[PDB]
RNA sequence: AGAAGCUGAGGAGUCCAGUUUGACUGGAUAAGGUGUUCGCCAUCUCUAGCCUCAGUAAAAACUAG
DNA sequence: CAAGACCAATTACACTCTGTGAGTATTAGATGAGCTAGTTTTT
């Protein structure tokens, strides 16, 4: 698609920079203050204040301009019918596994690759008078100066609603160059995010090979991203990928398998023999869902209190619930595809009849 | 024996997978370009495979570098028959020297002993990449895997529009492929001496004439399928649809002793053929199958238990569609095409397979159009149908004519099961009301049936958590179960409600269901027909009747009239005279001008004369309504019939003036006041021939039918609004 | 339905009258059709301006031309035409009963399994006013037909 | 590929119902913008110059055009469609046009195609073939400036190379005689191992007398492949001897010439070595 | 030579190792068994393997039989 | 560290010279309420 000038003027900011434009007004950048900086471990999460213009002009991006723009298939997130299940699926057909992570991928978009590949699908024509462009005024509503990172530039930040949909868009050429780097040795390629993970059906040692990383960090170099070799995995005829365990016995066509190690089901293992044991919900919340009432209870305002119990219900039923949605995704993959153990089956089948009639129990108790 | 077939960014498909092939696997729908499509990429598939230069594939999209065409065998057969001790065969040893080797030598002495249980399945996948720069390679990188995979599994295109009987290429392929004779052993040296001495006038006469010949024709030698074709077409005593289904034939009966398991693919068997010609293709390939078919008690010679080939169908003909789905049954499919919002080809399989025997039996031309169709409206009686095929509607609505309209009960909609195809096949039921909730007279009382409460427990949302926006399904759920209180008085001897409006359960009815595809009527099909705001139009309808279809039964006009007048009163004794004068008849004679005066001085005194009867009998203008719902088999708003108020003793003053108004007043009507009577497409049509001659502008025609018809408009422009959403998607 | 419109849209008949409205007689047109779609459609669309030819052969061997019965005097009867009674055309033998029980009889696989002959002819579910609408007997030698009541 | 396009003519299996090259070359080489002409005053005019009142015509085609769903014409179709209008005009005259054609198109661009004319005397007399290379000479000297030879008509662009797949001596006598020092003889032939050679054979010479006395026995030399040369008419009697040939399958095959030693300077056999084996016979 | 690491701050009891007679520092409860490409892996069986306070932004698939 | 390999999509001859591709040369019922929020991946 192709966006002017009158597209900006009342579908992306129909009502929030709308005074701006009449007024020939330059749209002014993301201040420090509009935004917060949440911290969970070593990373930083910039969260846009939800009462702004931008997270307006930014869901309007979304929805109507970052929806459009053609993506590589091996993209596999951020996508409108991707999921990890499809990130996986591929790798079926091959006997040895290859996995690799572009390091801060986030941080390593530079807003000139970004400019440059939505420059096409954007009218080159100024604005608001001859001051402004429109690729920088959409541009302005999509990275944020980080004072973190000093004065290196406008770098996308990894909380913002924009952020996917853009790093999917200018990782777009690499995918092609990778892609096409693969098809000409038989390896399969997908990529979730920032994880790349690369499938070789045939006999051959090549994704164990330091050749393979040599060629993958020298494509990547293009757009100036490096891969960590800290979580650089090569193995045959079985890998694990957060619990999601691929697995093939090898030969000239044959089919592997996908499951779910006990290491990923042992949570929900755990939480049913508790409430097996009759375990008070007291402390099988607390510890197993990580989900507990902060010292502002009751937002200090009500008297009755009580609603621990019933917080406790609440919060127990909706996991159990979220928990049993990705047990039957899996099976409606399962069904869409047939690429999972029989024997995963029958125990995910039993561990969902368990989950239903736990909420059954926890209903009738209600 | 293909199991799964997938295309990833070729020609008009994204990612799109195949899976569970059977014997006579069905293609329809209106993308065409889909099934060339599909047929492309499996004829370059198997070019590929022989090694054949033919140009690669286009992409889907140019943003993806590579396209890919997996192929699943289903190699079980082959495993049992080459991993038998008693095969040392070398074709048998190839075998199993290319295909299962990798997977043998390198397990342990455990793995294999699990895969000789007689119940597991193998399965040998082949991908094909096109890459961007028109390189083509494969997952696994041997030329004789291949060769034996297209060997064992050949690929056989018939193609029927253009076809040409002199040739017979395909029959020879085939004789020459399938056999299990050795044609090396023969010595031509020996055959023309034979063929010498059948004609000699002396010892060695034509093996000079042979070795002219030869010589003065010298050319490249025969091979070894040309020496096989001529030695059959000399053993042979002789040389479009005929061709077609003896082809089948030969392929079907040549592949009974052999372990090679064709493909055939056949588009259009249809082109050019009467319906009858068409079963009776189907009936015969049928027959051929189940000819060669032994199970359990059917035994003997010429039975073989060999799985049958897969045959592949593009047919746009109804015939062939029902005769596959009433004879095989279990073993056929039916694959619908159709495309994406942003244009891409689907494959959804269409529900083939009936657990009742009686709707298979009676299957016919109908059933079988309701696959070639792009919306389906599901409809309980012939009232229904009556109005919704109403040509004279269709004109004004140039959206609801691609919808189909089927009348089909509970059980019908069970067999047919239109939930399986949703998204290839949208469809909306209409039902009335009656068939959720009951009333009683004698006990005041709501009550629910079975179909309501399995409506409710299916949209119980249990084993949920909580999302915003889904809230408000549980407090419908609730009060759907809560209005069974018996606090809802009746007035007017149990006809009508005294606070409740089965308007608003309706519409909150309809907005909680519409994601299941039903559409509930606040009251029978005669109720959005007969409405207050289409008495003038019904009432005018009537006064037509009188003025076409009762005509003057004497011969001569003029003297039975004076006679009549000057017997019978003209105003007190009018009802009797009317009823002695006018008689049913088609014809339409034309009288005298003072006679023709008359007549319609005395149409207009009987029309003047009921419809002030009519007003003065009933005075809330609105009784009358229900009075002539009632009369044309309706249903009031305490769901109740006239026979059923009849038998429950309800309403007696009402049921006499009925009597009243059949045997008295309206007698001639009587013909018309029972269903599949015909007077719902004449009442509609000529309602629309009076908008019509009233309103200039067809917008106007169709705001005054709003107007007049409120219930039926808005189904139509439901359907319309349904239909044009995925107008360019059902549509080629 | 286009070429009903289109046949539609040029007709200067009664009160019906305007610019872009002739009354010229429009051309003859001939359909060789196998097709039941394309038949019921003709019908539904035209009625009185539509007619249906059975060639068939005779006992020696020589073409016939009969004329299949095509304009109905009910509306019902028309409005409600469908694929079932446009198979009639394509029919050899029809055998008329009055009942669904019959159609499941008559229809039955394993029955017709036995008897080959009688697989070519096909049952339609027709009372009396049907019957009357159709008219089986104006073409008796085209289509042999056989009316089964109690 | 737009500045040195290639042409092939195949006059064996060519169709005289249709001129697919000679529009593709009208289309292809002009020098006017056939954009500002405007569908709707040609219409207009010819509605005003064609019959009845005001109108109608115009009517006529919006009904014609607005009830037929057709995409508009490309340029080249749009340009094809006037050409057709503007002229009043629908094997070996096929050819003749479509050369004469492209040279006079050829004369105004400097695009310089390439042409490839493949058996350009099928079912053609030997008077016809001469007259085909004629009437292409002709066409090239009258276009041609020299000196004296400047005015009108008279153009200096270099002409496109053409290339001739001929097996008729004619062709290539007529060739050798009029174009002179502007025309190459290529000879195929294969190799030992099999494999194709290209070798030039000489067609040009500095004697006029041999040009002009040129016949078809010399232009017979060029499809022999083996050549005896002879200074005298008894060796033609002895060599071209029927009876002697008959015994002797093989020599047959070699063609005997009698040239003297100016006709052997002329003709020079020792260029053509290794495609044409020679051997001159001398007392 | 730069990456990586890591939701943070802690606390109670006990063990090991080191210094040290008297206290500190470092590591630790997903438990046990089996096989492993030794991986942060897979599989099997239970009684299911510690507590407190802060922080928790974004985009996708999934609420089926 | 530093690096080859850096996506795809975005019918035409003006000119003085009418033939040439320079030469010049033209030429100018509004006031107690009172409330939580899924799994998983990226991270």
């Amino acid at each position: 698609i192709l966006v002017d000038k009158v597209f900006y003027e009342k579908i992306l900011s129909v009502e929030s920079f709308k005074e701006n434009i009449i007024t020939q007004s330059a749209i002014p950048k993301i201040s420090n203050k509009e935004v917060r900086l949440i911290s969970s471990g070593s990373k930083i999460f910039y969260a846009i204040n939800n009462t702004s213009p931008h997270s307006h002009v930014q869901l309007r991006l979304n929805r109507f301009f970052l929806s459009h723009i053609p993506l590589n298939s091996a993209a596999k997130a951020f996508v409108r019918g991707g999921s990890y299940l499809k990130y996986l699926e591929p790798h079926i057909y091959g006997s040895s596994y290859c996995r690799l992570d572009i390091s801060s991928f986030f941080n390593n978009i530079s807003f000139d690759d970004v400019k440059q590949s939505l420059s096409p699908y954007i009218k080159d024509e100024y604005l608001i008078g001859t001051e402004q462009k429109l690729i920088d005024a959409i541009l302005n509503s999509v990275g944020y100066e980080s004072p973190i990172r000093k004065d290196k530039g406008m770098i996308i930040p990894m909380g913002f609603r924009t952020s996917p949909a853009i790093s999917n868009i200018v990782f777009r050429k690499m995918d092609l160059l990778i892609q096409d780097f693969c098809a000409k040795k038989g390896v399969i390629y997908s990529r979730y995010a920032d994880d790349m993970l690369f499938s070789n059906p045939r006999e051959s040692k090549l994704l164990m090979s330091d050749y393979f990383i040599d060629e993958i960090s020298s494509l990547l170099s293009i757009m100036g991203f490096n891969i960590n070799q800290s979580k650089y995995i090569s193995r045959e005829k079985e890998i694990s990928i957060n619990g999601y365990v691929i697995e093939n016995k090898g030969g000239n066509g044959s089919i592997g398998t996908i499951r779910l190690s006990k290491s990923k089901l042992n949570t929900v293992l755990k939480v049913t023999h508790a409430l097996a044991q009759n375990i008070p919900y007291k402390n099988i919340c607390n510890k197993y869902i990580k989900v507990r009432l902060k010292e502002k209870n009751i937002k200090y305002e009500s008297k009755k209190d009580e609603f621990e119990k019933k917080y406790y219900r609440d919060q127990l039923i909706n996991y159990l619930g979220g928990y049993r949605s990705y047990l039957i995704s899996l099976v409606k993959f399962h069904s869409e595809y047939k690429c999972v153990n029989s024997d995963f089956i029958i125990q995910i089948n039993g561990i969902l009849n368990d989950i239903q009639n736990h909420i059954q129990k926890i209903k009738k108790n209600r | 024996t293909i199991e799964s077939i997938r295309v990833k960014n070729l020609l008009s498909f994204d990612d799109v997978i195949l899976r569970d092939f059977r014997d006579i696997n069905c293609i329809i729908g209106r993308n065409n370009v889909g099934k060339s499509n599909l047929l492309k990429v499996i004829r370059y598939f198997y070019a590929k495979l022989e090694n054949k230069k033919v140009i690669p594939l286009d992409f889907h999209t140019n943003y993806n570098a590579v396209g890919e065409i997996t192929f699943t065998f289903d190699t079980t057969r082959i495993k049992k028959i080459v991993t038998s001790r008693k095969n040392n065969g070398r074709f048998h040893k190839h075998i199993y020297n290319t295909l299962f080797k990798s997977s043998s030598v390198k397990l342990n002495f455990e793995e294999l002993i699990a895969r000789k249980n007689s119940t597991n399945k193998s399965f040998f996948s082949l991908t094909l990449t096109i890459c961007k720069d028109d390189s083509v390679m494969w997952s696994v990188d041997d030329p004789k895997v291949r060769s034996l995979l297209a060997t064992l599994y050949p690929f056989l295109y018939i193609e029927t529009r253009h076809i040409d009987l002199y040739d017979w290429n395909p029959i020879w392929k085939l004789i020459s492929n399938l056999n299990s004779f050795n044609f090396d052993d023969v010595d031509h040296d020996e055959l023309v001496n034979f063929l010498d001495e059948k004609i000699s006038s002396r010892k060695g006469d034509y093996k000079k004439y042979i070795d002219r010949v030869v010589s003065v024709i010298d050319t490249k030698p025969y091979t070894y399928k040309e020496k096989v074709i001529n030695y059959i077409k000399v053993a042979i005593k002789g040389d479009s649809n005929k061709f077609l289904e003896t082809l089948l034939h030969l392929l079907i009966t040549l592949t009974r002793t052999e372990f090679i398991s064709p493909i055939v693919y056949i588009d259009e068997p249809e082109v050019g053929l009467h319906p009858k010609l068409a079963e009776s293709f189907v009936s015969n390939l049928n027959k051929i199958y189940s000819k060669f078919k032994k199970t359990s008690e059917l035994s003997g010679p010429g039975r073989y238990k060999t799985p049958y080939p897969n045959i592949f169908y593009s047919t746009h003909s109804p015939s062939i569609l029902k005769q596959t789905i009433k004879l095989f049954g279990k073993d056929q499919q039916v694959l619908h095409f159709s495309k994406k919002k942003d244009g891409s080809t689907r494959v959804n399989k269409i529900n083939s397979t009936y657990s009742d025997e009686r709707f298979l039996n009676i299957f016919s031309d109908n059933e079988a159009r309701l696959f070639f169709s792009e919306y389906i409206v599901f409809v309980e009686g012939a009232t229904e149908l009556e109005l919704f095929r109403n040509l004279s509607l269709l004109n004004l609505y140039p959206a609801f004519s691609l919808a189909d309209i089927y009348d089909a009960n509970e059980v019908i909609l069970a067999n047919i099961n239109p939930g399986y195809s949703k998204a290839s096949i949208p469809f909306v039921i209409i039902k009335d009301i009656d068939t959720l909730i009951d009333y009683s007279i004698k006990t005041e009382k709501f009550s629910l049936r079975p179909l309501f409460e399995k409506m409710i427990k299916e949209l119980t949302k249990e084993f949920d958590y909580y999302d915003t926006g889904f809230g408000r399904v549980r407090k419908e759920i609730d009060l759907f179960s809560d209005i069974q209180s018996s606090t809802k008085k009746h007035m007017d001897s149990g006809l009508f409600f005294k606070r409740f409006s089965l308007h608003n359960l309706s519409s909150r009815i309809n907005k909680v269901s519409r994601k299941l595809n039903r559409y509930f009527m606040t009251t029978t099909i005669e109720g959005a027909l007969i409405n207050e705001q289409s008495l003038p139009y019904f009432f005018n309808w009537i006064g037509d009747v009188i003025l076409t279809q009762m005509t003057i039964n004497n011969p001569n006009p003029d003297k039975f009239i004076e006679a009549m007048r000057r017997r019978y009163n003209i105003k007190s004794q009018v009802v009797p005279l009317f009823k002695s004068v006018f008689c049913i008849g088609l014809n339409h004679p034309v009288y005298s001008s003072a006679v023709d005066k008359q007549a319609l001085r005395i149409k207009l005194s009987f029309l003047n004369y009921l419809k002030r009867k009519v007003y003065s009998d009933f005075n809330n203008e609105k009784e009358i309504v229900l009075a002539l719902r009632l009369a044309f088999g309706g249903k009031t708003e305490t769901q109740y019939t006239l026979d059923k108020l009849r038998k429950d003793g309800e309403a007696e003053l009402f049921r006499e003036k009925i009597k009243n108004y059949k045997n008295n007043e309206l007698f001639f009507l009587e013909p018309q006041m029972t269903k599949t009577s015909g007077w719902v497409t004449t009442f509609l049509n000529y309602t629309i021939e009076k908008i019509t001659s009233e309103e200039s502008d067809d917008d106007r025609i169709r705001q005054k039918l709003s107007f007049i018809f409120p219930e039926i408009i808005s189904i139509i422009e439901q359907a319309s609004s349904s239909i044009e959403a995925e107008e360019s998607s059902l549509t080629g």
